[PDB]
């Protein structure tokens, strides 16, 4: 896997050049910033129960149907297997926000991560929800002005928009 | 590829757990250190083609023959002072790369790898790119942590090649 | 799933022979108490509605505020008394299950496995549904063998919950 | 893998729903009837070596150009693997036939066979038809008057002879 | 397949090395050999119809039933002593097969593997390929190496029968 | 896998019929020629470090891009990569000279070796040039009249040609 630092070593070494100025400052915005960053992963991860609870409390009551008998979250071992997938998702994303990159993410848990779903008939477009409602949820989180030096965090929240956003779409 | 961050990460992930608070720790310590290792890199990426040009020409003299030997191996030709010359180019990048990512990741991967095996197959001598890394060691004219950080990834190459 | 006569096949296929005497054996024994085990299940399947409806009143009885409590855990509102209905119904008709195929195999599969995790993630107390269970216990009304084999799988899912 | 019962069970809890009655006297006369059940087991288990003998026996037999050179039982250990294969699919029918239900043979053993087959270049159509005389060899055997308490197994037979063209049908 | 030169391919590979000077001189220990083991084999291929004739007939003498018994494994029937010439054939063809290769490897591979499980499995008794190897032992009527390369395999053989 | 003497045997058994008077004088004409034989292998085997070496130098020399930055042969653990394959295919090579059958080559190394590459973004075609340097290169050292006894190993030449060849082609 890769961090922010080394995807951009990486897209260096492949061009065969060394780092032009914009590439430093922005590594240097990213370390300066870092402070917000590791407050977003320690929030985050401190709530994670909470986040996966209630993102799917949520979902099945939005799509009941999961929970019908029959349904894919159905018979105990399945919702918990459910609510595993949650927390599975949730973590690799506490990983690329650390990162800075979505590497680990997309390399140790959305590959192919769709075709198991189908595989299993479990509904991608259903996970993706259970995904939206956990961004949502943790972003609120790790957005908290409460108990915490008063700053401007907003890009990294998109950044952290990004990675839920984007293991819904590698999954729906 | 290894740095301080993704190793932090692999041990999470391998144990199957979030983030503990040490490994949260060890990030921060990486963010306290990256501003010197930052300016350290960002100072050797703007006088490198002093720097190499320089640790070509004390190759040169310190193994005289390497300008004149019947060889492709050798730098006697003007093909092979090219291809020394960019083989500097590239050691120095690495330093930088290593300085940018906190740690010798990127030089592991892109460089010692397969380093014997390569030097070997090609009549490549150590020494000549040994003498190259303490030039380059001595006149990156770095002071203070930035120059403690170049040169300990230095050394590391240094070492690599005995 | 497991029953006796799988397990039996089980044995057989991993071991890559034909089916033994013994393994006959046992499941003649099966068969010799599906009799019993039937008549409890079909017992049970009779006036579950009853047990059901019995069941909750009783649990809410022991636990009052499961009636009134702020949240979604608590069967306060209606929409989660349903819920919990739902959730006694599906504790009998796992006995029923069990009483079918001769062991605990469906209630191991579609309600102990994960019981665990899902009663923590979702604030569901282990007591409301034992309690639930020795209501059950008491009033299936059974007798004799049948009364043996039904008690046996609800002891095994008052364990489950301890 | 699924018995009889199990099998019901799953039917019914995937409707989230109880045994009706209907299914109650089912399950009790297959209980009931169980005796021949294990008979039949018994019976096809003891002569297994001979099933598969003397189909084999017959079947090139038949098809003498399975074991011209070259043919694919041409040479012992081919010989040998094509009978171990005919006692593999006759010991997994019996345990169908024990469970009443067809999944362990499914699961176990019919699974992607046709593809080894073909794969391998096995004639499936000549694997179906060693099926189908062990059936006949089996049936018989099974169903042999001499040495056991009369009454009428006719039904378990058809059961028993399902199992085998089941196999037959996913090689053929 | 098992040859003396496969052998030796095999474990260099198995060692991910280039052949080393000991599997060289294996090859040609092997080519040295080649000479009389082929003599032989195309001895044996020459007169075989003699031979498998010959053979089966001593089999019928030494056990006379086979002539006449019920039985589809018995050559009592035409159809059976056509099926017991060939068995006899097929003996032949592969010991000549390992002279060819220089191991009993073809044999190993296309006659003893299964062996027990085809003489068991169709009643056919050892005794009779015994006999029928011990006779073509006698008669091939080889001196020398060659004999000596020839009756190695069948002794392979007759083992393998007991 | 099989020598020359194996894949006669095999095309043999599979016909049901001894070794025509033919066949025999192949082989013995193989086994005469042995001498040659393992001397190539010999020859070829103690240089094989030179071969892949200056096969190397060459292909780079040729194509460049490859070692640009980028190129599949960029950074040391990709040259050593592409080194290791040669010596591997060198090696599969003096496999089957001394086999006098394709097959260990065949089977163990290029079986599939396209679709690797492929995969791999490997250039198949690049990949086929190192060999052909290489064959070049061996077939001059072992076809090398000094220090060896002068005879005629020109059919033997055309038969190592064959495998590099044939290795070439499993590649573009
Ligand atoms: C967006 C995330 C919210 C925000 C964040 C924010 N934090 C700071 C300052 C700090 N954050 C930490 C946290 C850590 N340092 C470590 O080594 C570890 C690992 C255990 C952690 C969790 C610390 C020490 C600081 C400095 C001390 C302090 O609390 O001030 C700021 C200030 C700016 C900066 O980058 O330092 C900000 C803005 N603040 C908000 O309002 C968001 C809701
Ligand atoms: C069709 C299969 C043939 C048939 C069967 C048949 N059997 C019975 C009775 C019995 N079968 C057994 C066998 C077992 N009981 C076990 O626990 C085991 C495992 C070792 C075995 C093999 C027994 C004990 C009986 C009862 C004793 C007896 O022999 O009577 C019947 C009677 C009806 C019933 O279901 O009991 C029948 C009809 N009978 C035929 O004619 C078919 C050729
Ligand atoms: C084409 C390859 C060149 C050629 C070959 C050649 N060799 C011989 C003779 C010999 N080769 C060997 C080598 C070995 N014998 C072994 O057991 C081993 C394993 C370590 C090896 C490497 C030997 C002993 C001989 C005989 C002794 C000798 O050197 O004469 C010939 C002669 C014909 C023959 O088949 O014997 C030939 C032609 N000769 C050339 O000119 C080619 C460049
Ligand atoms: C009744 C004794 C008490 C009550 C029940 C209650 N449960 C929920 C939610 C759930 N119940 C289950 C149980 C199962 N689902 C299965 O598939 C199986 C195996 C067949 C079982 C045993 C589960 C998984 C849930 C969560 C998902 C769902 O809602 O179905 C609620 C609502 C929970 C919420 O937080 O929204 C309630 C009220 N609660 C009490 O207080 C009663 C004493
Ligand atoms: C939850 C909102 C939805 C859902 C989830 C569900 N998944 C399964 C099975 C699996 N889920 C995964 C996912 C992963 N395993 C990993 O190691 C990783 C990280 C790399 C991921 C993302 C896998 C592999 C499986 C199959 C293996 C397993 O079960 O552990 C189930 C059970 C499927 C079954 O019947 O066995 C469920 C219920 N199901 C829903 O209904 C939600 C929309
Ligand atoms: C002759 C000495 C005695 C005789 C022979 C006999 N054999 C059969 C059947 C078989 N013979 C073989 C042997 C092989 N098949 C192979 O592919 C190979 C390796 C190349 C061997 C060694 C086999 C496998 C069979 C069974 C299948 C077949 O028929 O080919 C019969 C008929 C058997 C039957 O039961 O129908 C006979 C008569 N039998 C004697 O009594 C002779 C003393
Ligand atoms: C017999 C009437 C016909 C026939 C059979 C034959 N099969 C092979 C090879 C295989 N057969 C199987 C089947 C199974 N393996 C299992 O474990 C199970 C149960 C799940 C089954 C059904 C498999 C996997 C193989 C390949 C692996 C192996 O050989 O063990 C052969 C030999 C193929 C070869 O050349 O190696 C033969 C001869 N062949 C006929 O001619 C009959 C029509
Ligand atoms: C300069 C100090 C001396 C010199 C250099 C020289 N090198 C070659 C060839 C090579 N140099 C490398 C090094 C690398 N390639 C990579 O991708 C990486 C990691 C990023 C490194 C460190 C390699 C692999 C080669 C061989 C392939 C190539 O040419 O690029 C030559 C020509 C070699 C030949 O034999 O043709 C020369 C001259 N040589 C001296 O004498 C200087 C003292
Ligand atoms: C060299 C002229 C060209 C080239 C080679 C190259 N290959 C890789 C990766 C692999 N090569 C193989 C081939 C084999 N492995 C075996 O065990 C065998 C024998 C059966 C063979 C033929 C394989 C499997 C790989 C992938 C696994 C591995 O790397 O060991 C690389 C590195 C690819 C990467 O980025 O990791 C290279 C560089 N590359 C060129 O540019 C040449 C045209």
């Amino acid at each position: 896997m890769l961090d922010a630092f080394a995807k951009v070593v990486a897209q260096a070494d492949a061009r065969g050049e060394f780092l032009t100025n914009a590439q430093f400052d922005a590594l240097s915005n990213l370390v300066k910033e870092g402070n917000k960053r590791l407050d977003a992963v320690n929030r985050i991860t401190s709530n994670a129960s909470t986040i996966v609870a209630n993102a799917a409390r949520a979902l099945f009551a939005e799509q009941p149907q999961l929970i019908q008998p029959g349904g894919n979250a159905y018979t105990n071992r399945r919702m918990a297997a459910c609510l595993r997938d949650m927390e599975i998702i949730l973590r690799y994303v506490t990983y690329a926000i650390l990162a800075g990159d979505s590497s680990v993410l997309d390399d140790r848990c959305l590959n192919g991560l769709r075709e198991t779903y189908q595989a299993l008939g479990t509904p991608g477009s259903s996970v993706a929800v259970a995904i939206q409602k956990m961004k949502d949820a943790a972003i609120a989180i790790a957005n908290d002005p409460n108990g915490i030096t008063p700053g401007d965090c907003s890009a990294l929240m998109s950044e952290i928009a990004g990675y839920f956003d984007r293991a819904a779409a590698a999954v729906a | 590829m290894k740095t301080p961050i993704t190793e932090a990460i692999a041990a999470a992930d391998t144990q199957g757990r979030f983030l503990s608070n040490t490994e949260l720790q060890a990030v921060d310590g990486r963010f306290k250190r990256a501003v010197a290792s930052m300016e350290a890199a960002r100072a050797l990426t703007n006088n490198a083609q002093s720097l190499i040009d320089g640790a070509a020409q004390a190759v040169y003299q310190k193994f005289p023959y390497t300008t004149t030997m019947q060889g492709s191996q050798y730098a006697s030709t003007p093909e092979g002072k090219a291809k020394c010359a960019r083989d500097i180019g590239y050691y120095l990048r690495m330093i930088t790369y290593c300085l940018v990512a906190g740690g010798t990741g990127p030089m592991d991967e892109y460089l010692i790898a397969g380093l014997s095996e390569i030097n070997s197959t090609f009549d490549l001598s150590p020494s000549w790119y040994i003498e190259a890394l303490k030039y380059i060691k001595a006149n990156h004219g770095l002071t203070g942590q930035a120059a403690v950080e170049a040169n300990a990834y230095i050394d590391y190459a240094i070492n690599a090649l005995s």
